[PDB]
Order: C-alpha cells, then sequence, then structure tokens
RNA sequence: GGCGAGAAGGGAAGUGUGUUUCAAAGAA
RNA sequence: AUCCCAGGCUGA
RNA sequence: AAGGGGAUGUUUAGCCGGGAAAAA
C-alpha cells in the first residue's frame, strides 16, 4: 500500500515497469490530483505493457472515464503493433487479444456523433491503421476479433465492415506474397492450419454488407473511416470480401492437401 | 388502518416541510448534494446531509396509493420550481417506479413520452419492460404497438431485440382477425429488418408459424396464398440471416443434391429442419395445386434424435403441421373433366402418401412424445 | 374592469421575492415614469427573458401530471425558443443547424405600434439565413435555458416554407452562443451524414388504424 | 373602396393637394400620410421596387 | 426502508423539528440487515448470500424476467389455442395456467417496483471523483499536452499513432451535448 | 436591448437669491 | 454565504 | 425465449467582481 503522493511521484515508473494500476487499484482513495495525473499519462503515453493493458479498460470504466478523444488515444495506443503487445498465435507471455477486445464490453465513449462504445472506436483504428499492418497482425487482429473466447447492435454492422476489410487486405498481402519467399518459408505447416481455423469462423454464410452497396443516399458518419481505407485499398491496390474468403479458402486447403 | 393513516400522515407532513423551507429563506435550505473531496477522514463530509432530492425520494417512499402519487408531483413540481432538482438515472428510475407502484400506467406512458423535455436520462429498460407486460395484462396488446413505437422513435432508448419480440407477439395477441394481427407483426418485422436489428429466432419462428397456418387453412377449401407463402420464406430467410449475424455477434437432380448437402452438414437442428420441411410441403401442394419434403423430415427427427444424444428459439412441432399430415393421410379416396379427376385423385394420392411416410418418421422422431396417439384423429372425427 | 399589469412573480429555479409596495421609485409623484425593467405585458411585446418568462408554474395537485412538466418543450413555434427546441432533439440538437425565420414575431403581428409607417414602405411582394450548429451545451434550466457554444455561419435558404441547403456558403465564427436564442421561430436540419441509430426514422403508421 | 371612389383617377390621386385629401370623407391624418408618402415614393421610383 | 413512527413524530411533527433534525432521514447500507432476505433467498452456503440492497434488486430482476417470460409463453399459447378453437380440456387447463401465471407475474412485478423505490440511493461505495471532477480533469489533460505540444514547437509508433488519431478524428470535431459543467475552455502554462 | 423623458417645479434660502467685473486645456 | 450572473480567471 | 430485461453509474474545488431577498 503506497500513500497517493507517492504513487503519483512513481507513476511515470510504475508505467515504465507495467505495475500502475495495481497500485492505483490499491490507493485509499482516488482524489482530483491522482486522476489529474492518471488522466495526464494516459493521453501523453498511450502505451502500456504486461497486466496494465488488461487492467486498462476496467480501471477507465470504474473511474468513468469516456471521453472520446482519451478512448480513441488508448485504443490507437494499443492497436499500434499489436504484435509487440499482445499473444501471436503463430509460432514473459503477452497476454491475447480476445481477452482485451471483450473488455470493452461497457466502455462507452462520450461527445463523439455517431459512436457510443469503445468498439465502435476500436474497429475505426483498426481500419485507419489497416494499410500498415503485416500479414501476421492482420491475423492476429482477426483472430482476437472473432475468437470464441455481447457487441452492440449498432456497432454490429461496423464489426462486419471491418471483417470485410481485413479479409480482403489478408487476401492482397498473401497474393502479393526473396523476401516473399523468406515470407513463405515463414509460414509453415503449423501456420498454414492456424490460419485456416482462423478463416474458417467466417466461412460461410456472408454478412449481407459485405454485398450491400458499401463494397460496391451518401454514406452514413458511422463507417466513415471504413470508407476511407476501402478508397486507400482500392486506390493503392475489384475483388468481394466473399471472393477473398473463397480464395483464402482453397489456397489453405491447397497448401493443407500438398498432435 | 392505523397503519395507513399514519403513512399518508407522514407523507403528508413531509410534503408540507418542504414547502414550509422553501418559502424560508434560501440559507436555510437543503443543500443541492453532499460535498466532495478536499472541499474516517476520507469519508468525512461525503454523504452526510440530507439533500432536497433524498428528502423528496424518501417522502415518495411513504406513496402506496393513487393519491399520493399526486402527492409526490406536488414534491416534484416543488423541486422544478424551486431549483433543488438534479435529474438523473437515479430520478428517472424512481419516477417510473413510483407510477407503476401507485398503479398509474397512464402516468407511466405520459412519462415516457414526456421525459425528453424535463429530464436528462430516461428510464430503465427492465421498467419499459415490466409497462409492456402490464398492457399485455390489462387485456390492452394494443398500447404495446404505441409505447414500442415511441420507445424506437427516442433517440435516448437504444435498440433491443428483445423489445421487438415482444411487440410482434403482442401484436399477434391483438383482439382481431387473424390475417390482421400477422399484418400488423409483419409491419413490425419489417421495420426491424429495415433498421437492421438481427431478431431472435423466436420472433421468425412465430411469423412463419402463423403464415403457414393462414396458409393451411386457404389451401383447406387480407393475404393470399401466393402472399402468405412469400412472407413466410422471406421469414425464414430473414431467420437464417438473423442467426448468422448473431452467431457473429456472441462469437430429381436437386433432391439427390439435398442428400450430399445434408451428409456434408455439421448439425442441422431439428425445429429449423422441420419449419423447412413444412414450407417445402407448401409450396409443393400450392405449385402441384396451380398446375421432397419427406428428406428434410426425416433428416429433422434425426436431429432432433442426435440432440436428445447430446438458443432462444420455440420449440416443439406445430399442432397446424400436424393435422395438415393427419387431414392428408385421412384422404378419402372419393375426395377431359374425368381426366382431371383421374389427375387429382392421383395428387391426392401421393400427397396420402408422403403424409403416411412423414408420420412414420415422426413416430420414430423425439416429437412423437408431443403427440398422443389417434388423437388429431378423434378431433376430426368429432 | 379595467387592464393592468400583471402581478410580479419569480422564475423557475429561484428562491421567492419580498417584492415592493409601490409599483416604481416615484409611485405617485411622477406619473408618467417609466422603469427600464419593467414587464412589458401589453400584446405585441415579449416578455424579458429569464426576469418575467418562464414563471413559476403552480397548479392542484388534482390536476398535477407528469404532461405537466413537458410545457416548456410544448411551446408552440412562435414562442418556442432554441433550448426548448433543442432539448428534445437528437444529441440535444447538436451537429445539427439551426436558424430563425422572424416573420411570426408577435410584434410584427399584434399591438397598437404592429401597422407603422416603415422607411421603405409597404410590402407588395431563395434567401441566406444566418445558421448555427451547436458543439457545445449545458441546461442550467432544462429545457429552457442552456450555455450553448457553436459554429456560425452564411446558410443558403430556397423553395421546399423554406428549406436550408448550403449550410457553410461563407464560414462566420466557430464558437459563439446562438443568436437570438432567448425566443422567436427555430427550424432545425439534421446533418448530411447522419446516422439511423441516433436519428430514428418514424416508425411506420398502422396498416388499419382501428378505433 | 370610398377613397378610391372619390378619387376619379390616378391622375386626380396623383396630383390631388393635402386639402383635397383632408377634404375626403372618412380619411384619417394617418391615411393621408400614407398615401402622399407612397405616391411621393411611386412618382420618384422607389416604390413598389422597395 | 420505510420511516418508523418514532421518526414521523420527533422529525416530521413541526418545521423546527424538521429542520432540527432532518439529517437522520438518510437511508443507507448501514441501517439495513440482509439476514432476513437471504433467509427468503435461500442462498443456503456456499452461495454468497445478500450484502446489499443491489443484490437484492438484481436477484428481484432475475425473477422478474423469468416470470415474465413464462407468462410471455402462457400467453402465445393460449393464443394458439383460441386460434384451434376459431378453426375442451385444452382451455380447461389454460384456464388455472394463466390465473397462476398472472398471479405470479404481478407479484414479481409489484416486487421490481417496490424494490426500486425503497431501496437507498446508490452512493460510490469508494472515496473517488464524481462525473463533474471527471470532465475538468479530462479538460485538463488535453489542456496540458496541447500545451506542452505548443512549448516544444522509439518515437516512430509514437509518430504513427497521431497518424492513426488524425485519419480517425471526426471531420465536424467534437460534440459535447451532456456536459456536466457549465462550458469552459481550460489552459496550462505548457 | 439602446437613447430621451420634472404637467417644464416658485415647496428652501436676507445678507440669501440674483446682478456687475473676471477666469476656466486637452494630446501634460 | 451560496439564490442568480449572456461576468470572469485559475488547478501538473 | 435457461442465459444482455445483464453490468457501470457521490456532488468539480477555489478567488475576484456585480445583483436580489433575509438581517442590519
Amino acid at each position: 500500500q503506497l500513500s497517493p503522493r507517492e504513487f503519483r511521484r512513481q507513476s511515470l515508473k510504475l508505467q515504465r515497469q507495467g505495475e500502475l494500476f495495481g497500485y492505483f487499484a490499491g490507493l485509499p482513495y482516488v482524489s482530483w490530483r491522482s486522476l489529474l495525473r492518471v488522466l495526464h499519462l494516459l493521453v501523453a503515453k498511450p502505451f502500456f505493457r504486461g497486466q496494465d493493458l488488461l487492467a486498462l479498460p476496467v480501471v477507465c470504466k470504474r473511474l468513468g472515464v469516456s471521453d472520446f478523444r482519451v478512448v480513441d488515444r488508448l485504443l490507437a495506443g494499443a492497436v499500434v503493433r499489436p504484435s509487440m503487445n499482445f499473444a501471436s498465435p503463430f509460432s514473459k507471455k503477452r497476454p491475447p487479444f480476445s481477452l482485451f477486445v471483450a473488455s470493452l464490453d461497457d466502455w462507452p465513449v462520450q461527445h463523439h456523433p455517431h459512436h457510443m462504445h469503445a468498439v465502435q472506436r476500436l474497429l475505426a483504428a483498426i481500419c485507419a491503421n489497416l494499410h500498415n499492418y503485416t500479414t501476421p497482425d492482420l491475423l492476429l487482429l482477426f483472430d482476437g476479433l472473432t475468437a470464441l473466447g455481447q457487441m452492440p447492435v449498432e456497432a454490429l454492422e461496423e464489426f462486419e465492415v471491418t471483417l470485410g476489410l481485413l479479409l480482403l487486405q489478408i487476401r492482397a498481402r498473401l497474393r502479393e506474397g526473396g523476401t516473399g519467399k523468406d515470407g513463405e518459408s515463414f509460414f509453415s505447416s503449423r501456420n498454414v492450419l492456424k490460419a485456416y481455423e482462423i478463416v474458417s469462423r467466417v466461412a460461410g454464410v456472408p454478412p449481407e454488407c459485405w454485398t450491400s452497396p458499401f463494397f460496391a443516399e451518401p454514406t452514413e458518419g458511422q463507417l466513415t473511416v471504413q470508407k476511407h481505407a476501402l478508397a486507400k485499398f482500392l486506390n493503392t491496390s475489384t475483388c468481394s470480401p466473399v471472393h477473398a474468403v473463397e480464395d483464402l479458402l482453397c489456397l489453405l486447403g491447397s497448401r493443407i492437401l500438398a498432435v | 388502518q392505523a397503519r395507513e393513516e399514519q403513512r399518508r400522515q407522514a407523507l403528508k407532513s413531509f410534503i408540507s416541510r418542504l414547502d414550509d423551507l422553501f418559502n424560508l429563506p434560501h440559507q436555510q435550505w437543503l443543500p443541492l448534494h453532499s460535498g466532495a473531496p478536499l472541499g474516517l477522514s476520507p469519508t468525512n463530509g461525503r454523504d452526510d446531509a440530507l439533500s432536497a432530492q433524498e428528502a423528496f425520494l424518501a417522502a415518495c417512499r411513504l406513496a402506496s396509493t393513487r393519491g399520493d402519487f399526486q402527492w409526490c408531483l406536488q414534491g416534484l413540481n416543488l423541486l422544478v420550481n424551486f431549483g433543488r432538482l438534479r435529474p438523473d438515472w437515479e430520478l428517472s428510475d424512481r419516477l417510473m417506479a413510483l407510477s407503476l407502484h401507485c398503479r398509474r400506467p397512464e402516468q407511466a406512458e405520459q412519462l415516457l413520452s414526456a421525459f425528453p423535455h424535463f429530464l436528462a436520462c430516461p428510464p430503465s429498460p427492465v421498467l419499459l419492460f415490466n409497462l409492456i407486460d402490464e398492457a399485455l395484462a390489462a387485456g390492452r396488446p394494443q398500447d404495446v404497438r404505441r409505447i414500442f413505437a415511441t420507445m424506437r422513435e427516442q433517440w435516448q432508448l437504444a435498440l433491443r431485440p428483445a423489445f421487438y419480440v415482444a411487440a410482434i407477439r403482442a401484436m399477434l395477441l391483438l383482439p382481431t382477425s387473424a390475417d390482421q394481427s400477422l399484418k400488423e407483426a409483419q409491419l413490425v418485422a419489417e421495420d426491424a429488418a429495415a433498421l437492421g436489428v438481427p431478431l431472435p429466432p423466436v420472433a421468425h419462428q412465430l411469423l412463419v408459424e402463423r403464415a403457414l397456418t393462414l396458409f393451411e387453412e386457404r389451401l383447406r377449401q387480407c393475404y393470399t396464398t401466393e402472399e402468405l407463402l412469400n412472407l413466410a420464406q422471406e421469414s425464414h430467410n430473414r431467420l437464417l440471416v438473423d442467426q448468422a449475424r448473431d452467431a457473429v455477434r456472441r462469437h430429381r437432380i436437386p433432391r439427390a443434391e439435398v442428400s450430399e448437402l445434408f451428409l456434408w452438414n455439421r448439425a442441422p437442428n431439428a425445429h429449423l429442419l422441420a419449419q423447412a420441411a413444412w414450407l417445402q410441403w407448401a409450396a409443393e401442394r400450392f405449385a402441384e395445386r396451380h398446375n421432397s419434403w419427406i428428406q428434410l423430415l426425416q433428416q429433422s427427427c434425426s436431429a432432433s434424435l442426435q440432440e436428445l444424444a447430446g438458443s432462444s428459439l420455440h420449440r416443439g412441432l406445430p399442432p397446424a403441421l400436424l393435422a395438415a399430415l393427419i387431414r392428408s393421410s385421412d384422404a378419402s379416396p372419393l375426395a377431359q373433366k374425368r381426366e382431371i379427376v383421374l389427375r387429382k385423385r392421383n395428387v391426392l394420392l401421393k400427397e396420402r402418401r408422403e403424409a403416411a411416410q412423414a408420420l412414420r418418421a415422426l413416430q420414430h422422431s423425439a416429437f412423437a412424445d408431443k403427440l398422443p396417439p389417434v388423437h388429431v384423429l378423434s378431433a376430426l372425427l368429432r | 374592469e379595467k387592464e393592468v399589469p400583471p402581478p410580479l412573480k419569480s422564475g423557475i429555479g429561484e428562491p421567492k421575492k419580498t417584492g415592493y409596495k409601490f409599483p416604481h421609485v416615484f409611485f405617485p409623484y411622477k406619473s408618467r415614469y417609466r422603469s427600464p425593467h419593467r414587464q412589458r405585458w401589453w400584446p405585441g411585446s415579449a416578455p424579458r427573458f429569464l426576469l418575467h418568462s418562464h414563471p413559476k408554474r403552480w397548479a392542484p395537485r388534482r390536476d398535477l401530471s407528469f404532461a405537466f412538466f413537458a410545457f416548456h418543450g410544448l411551446k408552440p413555434f412562435a414562442e418556442k425558443n432554441l433550448y426548448e427546441l433543442m432539448h428534445s432533439l437528437p444529441l440535444r440538437g447538436a451537429s445539427s443547424f439551426f436558424w430563425r425565420e422572424a416573420d411570426s414575431d408577435p410584434w410584427k403581428h399584434l399591438g397598437r405600434k404592429a401597422n407603422r409607417l416603415q422607411a421603405r414602405g409597404v410590402r407588395t411582394q431563395g434567401r441566406k439565413q444566418l445558421v448555427f450548429s451547436p458543439r457545445e451545451i449545458y441546461y442550467k434550466r432544462r429545457p429552457f435555458h442552456a450555455l450553448v457554444f457553436g459554429r456560425l455561419s452564411v446558410g443558403q435558404l430556397g423553395a421546399s416554407s423554406r428549406v436550408l441547403k448550403h449550410p457553410e456558403i461563407i464560414r462566420g465564427l466557430s464558437r459563439v452562443a446562438p443568436p437570438q436564442a432567448s425566443l422567436g421561430g427555430w427550424k432545425w436540419r439534421p446533418p448530411k451524414d447522419a446516422s439511423r441509430w441516433i436519428f430514428r426514422p418514424k416508425f411506420p403508421l398502422p396498416f388499419r388504424p382501428e378505433l | 373602396e370610398d377613397i378610391a371612389a372619390a378619387f376619379s383617377s390616378w391622375t386626380d390621386l396623383a396630383n390631388a393637394t393635402i386639402d383635397v385629401l383632408q377634404s375626403v370623407e372618412g380619411m384619417t391624418n394617418q391615411q393621408r400620410r400614407l398615401i402622399v408618402k407612397h405616391v411621393r415614393l411611386y412618382n420618384h421610383g422607389l416604390w413598389p421596387e422597395n | 426502508c420505510r420511516l418508523s413512527a418514532a421518526q414521523q413524530e420527533r422529525v416530521l411533527i413541526s418545521l423546527p423539528q424538521f429542520q432540527q433534525y432532518n439529517k437522520e432521514l438518510v437511508l443507507r447500507d448501514r441501517h439495513l440487515d440482509f439476514s432476513p432476505f437471504g433467509k427468503l433467498f435461500n442462498l443456503r452456503e456456499p452461495a454468497c448470500g445478500v450484502r446489499t440492497s443491489r443484490d437484492v434488486l438484481a436477484l428481484v430482476k432475475v425473477t422478474n424476467q423469468h416470470v415474465s417470460r413464462a407468462m410471455a409463453s402462457v400467453a402465445t399459447l393460449q393464443s394458439s389455442v383460441q386460434l384451434w378453437l376459431s378453426e375442451n380440456g385444452l382451455r380447461n387447463y389454460c384456464r388455472e395456467l394463466q390465473e397462476v401465471t398472472e398471479a405470479l407475474a404481478r407479484s414479481s412485478r409489484r416486487c421490481l417496483y417496490t424494490a426500486i423505490v425503497q431501496i437507498p440511493l446508490r452512493r460510490k461505495t469508494w472515496v473517488g471523483p464524481c462525473q463533474g471532477e471527471v470532465e475538468w480533469a479530462t479538460q485538463q489533460a488535453l489542456a496540458i499536452m496541447e500545451a506542452d505540444g505548443a512549448r516544444d514547437r522509439t518515437l516512430s509508433k509514437m509518430a504513427e499513432m497521431n497518424a492513426i488519431i488524425q485519419c480517425m478524428q471526426p471531420e465536424r470535431g467534437i460534440v459535447a451535448w451532456e456536459l456536466r459543467n457549465p462550458p469552459r475552455v481550460v489552459t496550462a502554462r505548457g
């Protein structure tokens, strides 16, 4: 048990070591000074390691911190380079992304024209950073999003659109494939089987949003970032997400066919 | 009697004391709040005073009658006029609960329709559901339509498929013609689909059951037979799509091909297969009348057995389907022109054969326990 | 019977006032003195904001009900003010666009001074209006009192009544309290990038509105 | 309508004097001033294009 | 949860006495005993048992949902039976079934209403900031960050985070429609 | 919201009222 | 002393 | 309709200035 003043004094080292939210929870009382220090740290350095990543959404929900700006900063920090913060299914113990996404179930955002939950902001963040993700990062994010271990109806359509964009991007990257052959070699039988299992979750009964005009009345503000990502992908790189799913499944099945 | 008189006197005295204290200068008024830290030591001066809102709610605790509700309204009006009201979830929920407790459903509906003008937060969804339940209990399911419309239009009340299901069942329960009730339920379901709200399987199951029941009633001799069939097919397709969406959210040559599809299917659902078989039978019968489902029924029976060996949907075998099967199996032989009569007799014999096969499958099915032997036949004979 | 000023009353959200025993500071030795703070009660006048408008409302508990508290939000078009309009709108009216008409103000139609000589003559016979979009909202007395800020710009009305077309023809000020929000006839338009979740479409009407 | 009946033509109305306007039955001072102002405005082409 | 006659006489007889002792009518969890609630809910060991009026509320809510859904199922069953009649033991059973289900539903709804009305007001279980404090602190933190940035005017990840923030920001800007405090512009020395 | 508004005062005051002779600058 | 302020500033 | 009808939900704190009531 640390005094709140000393907790504020050492909060920087606590963050740098990953032992900040535990001390914060163990503090006797939380005053405006400690709250301000925590919020300033969150906004200035939205990067966290260890159990801090899992404690962050719970601590924010307990405190009531729901400002969409801070939520967006935290989610962007989390989703920037996920492979260095979250467990990578492909071959100390980084936590899985499924727990992190499930921890955002009841974390609302405030002061945003269209969004009311942190799930939508996370989806927007992944869509915005979509162009810079590598194949393992894309697969990790997809698996975390669609893992078995309740999203709101309002964000369901955005979630489906993000899944479609992720499928399209992984299809494009795999099709692009020296360095390509090195990546293929890194892709072993275990990784191919894991990718096949991951895609099998979405294999079957494609969402109607995929066939909707979005991937083909102005677009609503809900999917503005998704539209931006789709336009960027189209201009830099038409393949429907259903066709992308079929291509990925066929490629992985062919590789498997050749514990 | 004495206890009731004492509590009523307590309520009236509490209201009068609030009024007198308000009439007194403001420096003697009850504080708006209780104070915050820095302006047990940490707990000292956090909640140590009776706020005006707290006193109002404490007085409301003493109200249990439709007249006491008006004294509660007086307290609320005093708070509004003297500016000691800070609307919040507590105030909204407790006002709704006070109305319901005092048995003022009309006042509850008025609160639902009037809160956006003078209150910060809406009433609780549990209390909205209880209001719907009271409307159903009072023999006025139509009120559910208005209440649900107000909820959906209101932007602060989130959309929940449970409310859609309740509205659909109320529409089916309306004291009107079956066709009209089905049309109202269709309107509600179409609103849900247009907005993009995936409903639970039970609502679409109710819709398809109603449509097929009306279809069978029509074929025994508002919407036509084609309209009913199309409604049932669309509702079933919406059911499958909504089931897929919910799963994601929560994490002849075709006759032969049906066998391959079933063989390569992971684990179908008995009730869904039964409804699909009924739809296929209805489509085939209508096409023949204008001019196989047995496989689906057998697969449904097998799936029911598999489930017995090892979601939010209505479980059972449609009694309308059972009655149609029994009537088809009981096809009496008696029931250019001669050639047409021969063709009709052949079609009736085919239908009788299919009904007999379906009954044989259902006998071994897990649904046999739900059908008492020789009961539908006796009912028809009577 | 004689028409006289209505008795002074205190506004909603305030303690009572003791009052004064004579009308004004000169009574009765200067009968033609008029106080600047005198209540405007004669026809064709708008009562002062937060001084004589929104008086404390009292009714016998027999007639009290929940609808009694929606009076300010149900005030008619000519009387309802910007805050009362905004309170019961999606996101408290924020992100939308608002503009005032002024063609139905009480003075332009009623009173002894309604018809008077004008510098241009009498009326015989598309428009560029002022558009306000709220961004920061905070109600001090719901629904009729709030401290709002937002973007003020020059819009472009047109033939439908009139409908806003280009709310941002010219950029004005990015953060200012609404103009003439105290009272008047306000009209609003939701944003182009509207979400069906927030701006709920009208629920379908019953096919057979049985009695 | 009575004022129009009194004034037989637009020329008479435009060139009428304040004495004639006062002589007109039923015309008040405010009506006379309004008529004078609008007649002058029209003769000067500032009305009805006001 | 209700007031006793002792309090009704001590603090509700007259205005001076009410003003003398009005702080006594602050119903908090410390003034309630949950042993009878636990006994009525059973919750025999190793079950947790009732510890707060909010737990009482949650249990009543669960019971109410179960009873209400049972009532809805019975209602739709009776509707189907009425349809069949339009096309006996069925209605003979349904009369009693509906009667019992309706009585149970009324009891559950009344229990929920009484719980909501009577349960004491909800206060933070610990010593933490309020909504106004949270709002001001967030605004102050953002202002301090902006001031430090203006003062300035492994970091590749920070640059990427800034880029994603810019690409994710809504075009129109922040829309604060439920501010806890009157609008304010917070600043910092940087 | 902004300007103007004394039914145009004879209700006080004798060494007073008023009269006569003077004087009065911001941007220092 | 906390009723109002279309009056302001501050809190690392 | 076993399972979201779930869960989270104390009040921003000071200083100056101006106004009203009570008191003086």
